[PDB]
């Protein structure tokens, strides 16, 4: 139980950086424009799973 | 004396007197389909079609982005990513943008009012106000910008919420 | 009061009337050796050059593009890459082009008439209209337009097909 709760635990974590991630790195991109180079960037910077 | 017929006049409404428990504390403003409101403060989003809308709080750019609908696609106010240095229109004065810096009249304006949506002399936006910062020679202020796609924030030394 | 002479009677006929069991739906428009036509809207395209063409249907632009013969080219439009933010020509109106989003008064113009191949104040043409949004105050709509090189398109939420 202790290793499997181990490792749930570092699995949300590691969820949780991601979408905090793409939280940090969408926001400012789309803030007045819609623009997020079409999966160019969108790839290497952060999540591109924006609608667009 | 009377030269003032620009964009401030032709919209008129995008201002929506944020109250907090019944007070103004700020003004928020729509610019391309999104929704111009500071983070830092706080208050009635009265519209309902505002009030019912998720924003974001980053507090890097103390900005609350939106996805407007069509209600206020008419009632909106175009923007720019450049800066053309000198002088722009605002609410309770005018906007001396020197090299690099906004700043206006030392002891002109007042705290407590952050949104004011400063307004170009082309009638157009290219600032939005966040905070003041009154040295000895004037008064500078805390602001957010637009790059070419980025959508960033200045916010000049010993300058407090305002 | 009258100030119309711009592209719109220059050329007076790039504009076909696109006819669903002789109703007509929607409008098809000719640009730079090529025919515009919208994806969702059906009917007559009884020109016999535009007739028997095959256009693309791709839903995530909702164009018909095509290539027009050279005896139709005399009856042609110009158009741009580049979008003057401001005040645009229409057919039923004005296009009052604010901050990234095209609009225009409440209530004008009608639905059912997707086409209409909004005009530039230079004389030429700019934007394609596709679908309207008429919420509490006043109006938006859905329209392409074309960057550099590629060719989006723009929906406001809340827009219905017009």
């Amino acid at each position: 139980v202790g290793m499997s709760l181990l490792a749930l635990i570092s699995i949300f974590a590691s969820c949780y950086m991601l979408v905090a991630a793409r939280s940090k790195c969408l926001t400012p991109y789309a803030l007045t424009p819609g623009a997020a180079v079409p999966w160019t960037l969108g790839i290497l910077c952060c999540a591109p799973r924006a609608h667009a | 004396g009377k030269r003032e017929r620009m964009c401030m006049k032709i919209e008129n409404d995008c201002i929506f007197e944020v109250k907090h428990e019944g007070k103004v504390t700020g003004y928020a403003c729509l610019v391309g389909d999104k929704v111009m409101k500071p983070a830092h403060v706080k208050g009635v989003i009265d519209n309902a079609d505002l009030a019912k809308l998720a924003f974001k709080k980053s507090s890097k750019y103390d900005l609350e982005c939106a996805q407007i609908p069509v209600h206020m696609r008419s009632d909106a106010s175009k923007y720019t990513h450049e800066k053309p240095e000198g002088h722009y229109n605002w609410h309770h004065g005018a906007v001396q943008y020197s090299g690099g810096r906004f700043t206006i009249p030392t002891g002109a304006g007042k705290p407590g009012d952050s949104g004011r949506p400063i307004f170009d002399n082309k009638g157009r936006v290219v600032a939005i106000v966040l905070g003041g910062a009154n040295e000895g020679s004037r008064t500078a202020l805390s602001v957010v910008t637009w790059n070419k796609d980025m959508v960033t924030r200045v916010t000049p030394e010993g300058s407090e919420e305002w």
